[PDB]
C-alpha cells in the first residue's frame, strides 16, 4: 500500500511562540515525505508566492534537506523578505540570495500573538555597522555607535542599543499586525535525496 | 556635522506638474531623511517617516526617493493649499541639519 | 500628545532668556526632545537636544555651552536657557519630539510623534 511516515512540520507551523527575528530558528528537515498539500492551502495561510519553483511542482523534482526558518514581522516587511527588495528588515537581519528554490509562507496572527496589555517580547535590528551576507543570524548585542567618538556604556546620544522592539496592541489595523513568516529553502546538494513529496496512488 | 544643500528656491508650477525637489547630503547616510510641510505662521507637520515610508493621516499625492546621497520628493498632481515651505531632516547622527526651501 | 509653551520673551539685548515647554498628554519622558529655531527670513535651525529619563545632552555647532537645557520627569518641564542676546538672534522658537527612540524599554516608535509647538 506504500504507506509512509512524516516529519514535523507540525511543530515548524502550529508551534506555540515563535522565535524573534534577529535569532531565527533554522531547522533542518531529512528523511521524510513532504506533505506540502497542508501547506498548499490558502484558506489558512494567505501569502504563498514561490520564486525558485512551482506549487505545482512541489510534489516533484525533490531535494536532499529542506531548511525552515521562522519569524514573527509586520505586515508592511511580509513583500520586503522576498530577493530583489532591500529595506530596513531584510538587509540587517534575513538576507535572501538572488537565485534560491523555496517560499515564504505568511498569516496573520491576531488572535495568537497580540496582545491587549502589550507584546514587547520580540526585537529586531535596524542598525548594524556592518551589512549582511545571505543566511546568517547576528545574536550578539553590542552597542552601535553612530559617530567617531567612542560612545560605549549607557545608550546615550549616538550610542544605540540595535534590539528594539515591536507594538503588537490589537488596535492597529492591517499593516502592524503580526505575520508570522515561515519561509522554506530547498537545496541540492550533492547526497542521496530523501525529502521527496507522497506519491500515493 | 555636515551640512546639506537643496534645490534654489524658486520652484514655481501650476496645478498638475510633477515635482522634482530635491536633497542632497555630503555622506552616505541609508534613508533617513524627512521632510516636514511649513504654512506660514502655523506649527509644522510632517509628511513621510524615511525615504519611501509615509506618514499616516495624509493624502497619498506624496512620494520621496533616494538611497546614496540625492535625495527625491516628488507630487503626483498639485493642489490648491500646496503653497507651502518643505525641509529635510538629516536623523542618523545626532548635531543634523535643516535644509531649507521653498514651493509656491 | 501635545506640547504647551509659554509666551513672548525679553528682547532687549544683554540678558539671558528661560523659556520652557511642558508635555501634556501621556507623559513620555523616555524619547529624545529638540528646540528649533526659525527666522522669518531664514528656515529652521537645530541647536540641541535633551534625553529626560538620563539627562544627557548634545548640541548643535559653534554655540556649545552658550546653551543649557534642564529636563525634569517630575513635573513633566522641560527648560531651556540662553544667554548672550543680539538683536539678530531672535527668532520663533518650537521643541518637538523628531526623534522616534525610546531609551526606556527599547521601543523604537515609527511616526516620529508629529510633536510640535503652537510657537512664540
Amino acid at each position: 500500500p506504500n504507506i509512509t511516515n512524516l516529519c514535523p512540520f507540525d511543530e515548524v507551523f502550529n508551534a506555540t511562540r515563535f522565535a524573534s527575528v534577529y535569532a531565527w530558528n533554522r531547522k533542518r528537515i531529512s528523511n521524510c515525505v513532504a506533505d506540502y498539500s497542508v501547506l498548499y492551502n490558502l484558506a489558512p495561510f494567505f501569502t504563498f508566492k514561490c520564486y525558485g519553483v512551482s506549487p505545482t511542482k512541489l510534489n516533484d523534482l525533490c531535494f536532499t534537506n529542506v531548511y525552515a526558518d521562522s519569524f514573527v514581522i509586520r505586515g508592511d516587511e511580509v513583500r520586503q523578505i522576498a530577493p530583489g527588495q532591500t529595506g530596513n528588515i531584510a538587509d540587517y537581519n534575513y538576507k535572501l540570495p538572488d537565485d534560491f528554490t523555496g517560499c515564504v509562507i505568511a498569516w496573520n496572527s491576531n488572535k495568537l500573538d497580540s496582545k491587549v496589555s502589550g507584546n514587547y517580547n520580540y526585537l529586531y535590528r535596524l542598525f548594524r555597522k556592518s551589512n549582511l551576507k545571505p543566511f546568517e543570524r547576528d545574536i550578539s548585542t553590542e552597542i552601535y555607535q553612530a559617530g567617531n567618538k567612542p560612545c560605549n556604556g549607557v545608550a546615550g546620544f549616538n550610542c544605540y542599543f540595535p534590539l528594539r522592539s515591536y507594538s503588537f496592541r490589537p488596535t492597529y489595523g492591517v499593516g502592524h499586525q503580526p505575520y508570522r513568516v515561515v519561509v522554506l529553502s530547498f537545496e541540492l546538494l550533492h547526497a542521496p535525496a530523501t525529502v521527496c513529496g507522497p506519491k500515493k496512488s | 556635522d555636515i551640512q546639506m544643500t537643496q534645490s534654489p528656491s524658486s520652484l514655481s508650477a501650476s496645478v498638475g506638474d510633477r515635482v522634482t525637489i530635491t536633497c542632497r547630503a555630503s555622506q552616505a547616510i541609508r534613508n533617513d531623511l524627512g521632510w516636514y510641510q511649513q504654512k506660514p505662521g502655523k506649527a509644522p507637520k510632517c509628511l513621510i517617516y524615511a525615504a519611501s515610508s509615509l506618514q499616516s493621516g495624509v493624502p497619498s499625492r506624496f512620494s520621496g526617493s533616494g538611497s546614496g546621497t540625492e535625495f527625491t520628493l516628488t507630487i503626483s498632481s498639485l493642489q490648491p493649499e500646496d503653497f507651502a515651505t518643505y525641509f529635510c531632516l538629516q536623523q542618523n547622527i545626532y548635531p543634523r541639519t535643516f535644509g531649507q526651501g521653498t514651493k509656491v | 500628545v501635545q506640547l504647551v509653551q509659554s509666551g513672548a520673551e525679553v528682547k532687549k539685548p544683554g540678558s539671558s532668556v528661560k523659556v520652557s515647554c511642558k508635555a501634556s498628554g501621556g507623559t513620555f519622558s523616555n524619547y529624545a526632545l529638540s528646540w528649533v529655531r526659525q527666522a522669518p527670513g531664514q528656515g529652521l535651525e537645530w541647536m540641541g537636544g535633551i534625553i529626560p529619563i538620563f539627562g544627557t545632552t548634545n548640541y548643535a555647532q559653534k554655540f556649545q555651552g552658550r546653551v543649557t537645557i534642564t529636563a525634569d520627569e517630575s513635573t513633566s518641564t522641560a527648560y531651556m536657557e540662553l544667554s548672550s542676546l543680539r538683536s539678530e538672534d531672535t527668532a520663533v522658537y518650537y521643541c518637538a519630539r523628531l526623534d522616534g527612540y525610546s531609551f526606556g524599554h527599547d521601543r523604537y516608535y515609527q511616526d516620529g510623534m508629529d510633536d510640535w509647538g503652537p510657537g512664540t
